[PDB]
């Protein structure tokens, strides 16, 4: 006899435990190992890849391939807003179904920079400059380019290399932020304005498009796992 | 050497040169090579097709309309007609392949549009009827492009595939297809996509006339658009080449 | 033998001895840290260097 | 352990680490320093609780069935598949190929059934959960020779103790479980579609050993799976549209995102 | 281990370690020796059972709820806060910032409810206590897909065994839990006052796994918190006036002390 | 050097000399310094205001009556008007500060009275209504002194703060407020209090126009008292100076 | 099998116990540490500070 | 390894081995003795020495 007194914690089954176990058929010889291409060892391998953001939404711009394209047109007055959405992945209805956001809905915390690659898919003679600005929370989103400038912006000059990466840096008062909505922490506003209107010659279409891509940086980490809200079931699949 | 607009892929007899494009996208980081003895499950002696089943087999061209849904070609079943690849898969039980999927589309500098060229390994398509499986004549090509649709395929007792661009016929958001190796053919600049698929499967070698290990999908994210006049027929031509083919178990002709 | 390794600390030591014949009954490998995003991200043939444009 | 930021400062040379085509299928790595200037910030954040294993190694309920201790269905039967619960299934379907061992824990809880039977008193029901490997014998009547567990594993569990646990190793004909199979089993390309023999670990039957109380008692076997020693290859899109069948990827088309107002609205509807 | 007294003796020099302004916000250290003479006394008294941790590391009951096993509220729900019990709360509110891990022990005790139901016999109720991280899914009906515990932790406990125990690490957006927050969550300074997201570890739901007896049974989940690995910064006054709300510091003014007679009375009333 | 009655604190342009007082009370034992890289949560580049936002900003004077309840001034919201401190907190999302709170009050040698000068970090005030929170215009100053009262604030549906000297508007005994760094301004001898606050928060940097990290409270424990005649208006003047200011995330003007 | 006989003291929960435990989410990475001013490590740090005594009492 | 340390005696030795992967599941640090009242008590800039008056 070796005296023991069972501490409370025994005779329970957690849904996140980890222990030794008794085997079923003992001495079973597991099949060999193949080095099948494209091994994954971390979720940040998957999260650092671009995925097209369906920025546009209306009510039927959310059931077609119209969702992913951001309409850009030549408008004579410059200072018109191209798009605008808050940065609050895994809650925002712009990043709720993207690749980054869908990995993010399994986590409660997130930290790190996020890259928004904007790709001009216009004509090959169309030009234009855009002032892509990210204004941290401190006020309720710019409504003019003259206010958007003050934030952290990047003027994108188009003409070869049809993409320009506006990297949103980490500005937060904490070392993590919630994926779910909260008001102790917020993520500010991402807006785009025309810097210099789309100049399109003759015989070239005057309505172009931009694509928005969301990816994670290498200074990115997620912590505290929970389970998604965007999947459901009623009765078991028969 | 100089500009990166140039590329030239020579496999056997056929060469594909392109004046202007971008980089070749190599697999998941692996280039197709022969299967070594520490993975070889077959006990029989494999053949070596070499250069005679590594040429660029030019599949059917399809015409991109101003608004067009998208297309897909299964990979071992688009080459089941062309050349000696179509023979070998039928005389041999097991086969192992890699690919060079090269999608080429040219356009003028007054045209705009943007294709997403992905290669989805193991694309298991849903069905319009929520309790029936697809047919083998709607699901597969014949080296022909099957095209999706922008409206849901109506349900009944039909076994036609569920075809909607935005769900990709798999029930996954179309915008997330970029994980898989791919490239874009933005008509603004960059007129081809080269995607080098290495052999990807759970088993080391598998029958190819019953299992389709890769599915190429070419989905236009920005519709083709231009002004009145000009040309109105910009085709998309697919040239696929097997790479490092290897077969085993020399049976007889079958299905 | 007893395998001693640091507990996952933020910013120590636990004995663990496998007690079963099979190696398919050992506790999960929760600690197994590796990252190598040179796969899915940047799968290109010739790596694009960040100092010039990718295209000519 | 994640990466760290370092001091930069102004930039006026032809470097432009921002401008670069993303048309080449290359996802560029851009740091804070490239679009502004950010001093040396040390990060001690840890990218562990995000590892492939730790992600998947959480016990999820895959199923539960009910079996009367005196009546008709005195046994339950289940063909092992993780495809019966939406929650676990979606996590597995984030990878094309996965390889793992299983820990099966069964949480059996009994409930008395209303009846007019006199003097109903239980004498601690004992449950038998039996694993029948693929291509085993199949019990019918609960008294069949099959339940002798001649070679077939079984856990015998007396009610009111720590729930039964057993491990299963990696059992697959191939070298990975396929979570998506494009192909038929038949060479003529008909019949079942993607019902390949690699993720079919036979059946699991359960029943009451004893005759329990005089009255009827219905017990509910709840099955828990917990992936240990996981290795996952080929990442793929998470499922969007809801699941429809337990062996097909059938779906009804639905939205691409949740809708809002305009393109420049700053608040989700 | 505390300090020791040493021999002194008479003092007639200009030292006056007694006389010193306490107007400078400096609390002077005066020993016995300074106001008299006291020989060398050794003290072996220990100032351990007074450490910050040992003080706070005692399990205190924070809450308890009730849930019928057959009727309406078949589950209980609790937003985790130590602000539901006066006892534990006052100890925590002796520090402005605290950092700690939690040990959650649940003492579930069942009581039969009076009814006219015939032949009520329990078959050992099994309880499920489930932790739902902040911004998780929220169960409604007790049969909801939510209870599948796909990733969400849960303890499954069969009645009549050592009470369930689980640890939670330090989970805070910041680097300490704030026990007092002066500020709003909204930039316009309205809405909630000091309902900051740093001390909001989601919700904890509990329910009966089985259907228990034929009759109704009501179970009482009692929650215990025990702070391990405590570090506490910035000391502050203990609460005087009684608590009024579980998220505000609202109070009704009351006495400054307990009253007595005169200023020179030698006995408390 | 010689007598300790003298002190002289020079920060930038303004100097505060005092002929007679006592020692400076330094924080909890920490003097405000810049945040190092091993605490820096911000990834952006911070500004350095230096000497131009480190001068002694002289807030509103308030008149001490013979019997007066006491006063309090919130710290980031008493400087939200004065100078460049009031600008910077509005153009910047994050801010980090230390203080030199110097309360100065003179009196003749025929006057008596005694102030307690404490600095309560995180003073979360209660409310007269036992289920409502305070307003943001009663709770906060505007650089003006808010004063308590000696009788309970009557309950109703009002959102006015609960103000009683003896509970300090927090529900803690007033006599225990001395834990926090402080000093006394006993008019008998010692005519100023200097309390050097270092940055104290749970997070490394926080918005200052939504969160008030320090609250200065000046509570007279011994009422001002004197004989008939003489002077009858002894003000208390507060001079506060930010110390080691640092901001990040250059947004735009807001609330 | 390793013979053991459970001494009485087992299967109880004290309100002042201290033991090892099973974790909830395993491998969670705790946030960094800041050296926030005025750390307390003993209650005698707090108890050795002056506090005003309300010596006078009557009824108001 | 086994950490051996004296039991808290008034005026001996216990093995303790951490058995869990996390370091947030180890037993409380009941023994952790430190005292440093030079903080809240006497926070003054220049320490007042006990031999003369604080003020001039
Ligand atoms: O559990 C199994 O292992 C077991 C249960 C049923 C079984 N099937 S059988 O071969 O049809 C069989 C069916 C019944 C009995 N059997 C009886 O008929 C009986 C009557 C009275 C006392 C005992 C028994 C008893 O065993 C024995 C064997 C085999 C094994
Ligand atoms: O506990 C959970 O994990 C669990 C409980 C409820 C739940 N919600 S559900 O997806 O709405 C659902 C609702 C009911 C059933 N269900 C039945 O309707 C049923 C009838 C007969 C036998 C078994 C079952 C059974 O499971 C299965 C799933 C999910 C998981």
């Amino acid at each position: 006899g070796l005296p023991t007194m069972n501490t409370p914690g025994s005779c329970q089954f957690l849904t996140s435990d980890d222990f030794q176990s008794p085997s079923a058929m003992p001495q079973y010889d597991v099949t060999p190992e193949m080095r099948i291409p494209g091994e994954v060892k971390n979720l940040m391998e998957i999260a650092e890849v671009d995925s097209v953001v369906p920025v546009q939404n209306v009510g039927e711009k959310v059931n077609s391939m119209e969702a992913y394209q951001i309409p850009v047109r030549s408008n004579e007055g410059s200072g018109t807003q191209v798009f605008g959405f808050p940065l609050q992945p895994g809650y925002s209805s712009v990043f709720s179904r993207t690749l980054l956001g869908e990995i993010l809905n399994y986590y409660t915390h997130w930290s790190g920079s996020i890259k928004l690659t904007f790709m001009f898919c216009g004509s090959a003679m169309a030009t234009g400059k855009f002032l892509l600005a990210y204004s941290p929370p401190g006020a309720g989103a710019p409504t003019k380019r003259v206010d958007a400038m003050l934030g952290t912006h990047v003027i994108w000059d188009v003409g070869l290399q049809s993409s320009c990466v506006l990297c949103i840096p980490w500005i937060s008062q904490t070392h993590y932020r919630f994926v779910a909505s909260d008001e102790y922490t917020a993520g500010g506003f991402i807006t785009c304005w025309y810097q210099t209107n789309i100049v399109v010659p003759a015989d070239a279409q005057s309505s172009c498009y931009i694509m928005c891509f969301v990816s994670a940086c290498n200074d990115f980490s997620v912590r505290l796992l929970k389970d998604t809200p965007f999947i459901s079931q009623q009765n078991f699949f028969q | 050497g100089y500009s990166d607009r140039a590329r030239s892929i020579t496999l056997g007899n056929s060469t594909i040169t392109t004046q202007e494009c971008a980089n070749v996208v190599v697999g998941y980081g692996v280039w197709p090579d022969y299967l070594k003895d520490s993975e070889a499950t077959a006990e029989d002696q494999p053949t070596q097709p070499d250069v005679a089943t590594c040429r660029f087999y030019t599949l059917d061209s399809v015409q991109w309309q101003k608004t067009s849904p998208g297309w897909w070609w299964k990979l071992p079943d688009a080459l089941s007609n062309l050349g000696l690849f179509g023979q070998n898969m039928q005389y041999h039980y097991l086969g192992r392949t890699g690919y060079t999927v090269h999608v080429q589309c040219n356009a003028s500098k007054f045209h705009q549009g943007c294709l997403l060229v992905v290669c989805v390994p193991e694309a298991e398509m849903g069905c319009a009827t929520l309790d029936n499986t697809p047919s083998s004549a709607e699901l597969l090509g014949g080296d022909t492009a099957k095209e999706f649709a922008d409206k849901p395929v109506a349900s009944g007792s039909n076994k036609l595939v569920q075809r909607v661009v935005y769900n990709a016929g798999m029930g996954v958001g179309v915008g997330n297809l970029t994980i898989f190796p791919h490239q874009w053919i933005n008509l603004r600049t960059n007129n081809s996509a080269t995607i080098v698929m290495p052999y990807t499967n759970s088993v080391p070698m598998d029958n190819m006339f019953r299992h389709n290990n890769v599915t190429l999908m070419v989905i236009p994210f920005v519709p083709l658009d231009y002004c009145p006049g000009s040309t109105t027929y910009v085709p998309i031509t697919v040239t696929i080449a097997p790479m490092c083919a290897e077969y085993n178990g020399l049976r007889l002709a079958g299905h | 033998g007893a395998q001693v390794s640091t507990q996952k600390t933020g910013a120590i030591h636990y004995t663990n001895i496998n007690y079963y014949k099979d190696a398919a009954s050992n506790s999960a490998n929760r600690q197994d840290f590796t990252q190598d995003p040179g796969k899915f991200t940047e799968p290109v043939k010739d790596i694009m260097i960040k100092s010039l444009p990718a295209l000519n | 352990r994640v990466a760290d930021t370092v001091g930069t400062g102004p930039t006026n040379s032809e470097a432009i680490p921002a401008l670069t085509a993303a048309e080449t299928g290359h996802t560029s790595q851009v740091v804070p320093g490239d679009t502004m200037q950010t001093r040396h910030v040390k990060n001690y954040h840890s990218r562990s609780e995000s590892t492939i294993e730790n992600f998947l190694c959480r016990s999820a309920c895959v199923y539960f069935t009910e079996y009367k201790n005196s009546g008709a269905k005195r046994y339950a039967e289940w063909v092992l598949t993780p495809r019966q619960a939406a929650q676990l299934r979606r996590k597995l379907e984030f990878f094309t190929y996965v390889r793992f061992d299983l820990e099966l824990t069964f949480v059996i809880t009994s409930t008395q059934q209303p009846s007019t039977t006199q003097n109903q008193d239980a004498q601690i029901l004992t449950h038998q959960i039996m694993y029948v490997p693929p291509g085993g014998p199949v019990p019918d009547k609960v008294d069949s020779y099959v339940w002798q567990t001649s070679t077939n594993p079984s856990v015998f569990w007396t009610e009111g103790n720590a729930p039964p646990r057993m491990s299963i190793p990696f059992l697959s004909i191939g070298n990975a479980y396929s979570n998506f199979y494009d192909g038929w089993s038949e060479f003529s390309r008909n019949g079942v579609y993607g019902i390949n023999t690699l993720n079919n670990m036979g059946t699991l039957y359960a029943r009451h050993v004893n005759a329990g109380s005089t009255g009827p008692i219905k017990s509910t076997i709840r099955i828990y799976f917990k992936p240990k020693h996981v290795k996952a290859w080929i990442p793929r899109p998470p499922r969007l549209c809801q699941y429809e069948k337990a062996k097909n990827v059938n779906f009804q088309p639905s939205g691409v995102t949740t809708t809002r107002q305009s393109i420049t609205t700053m608040t989700n509807t």
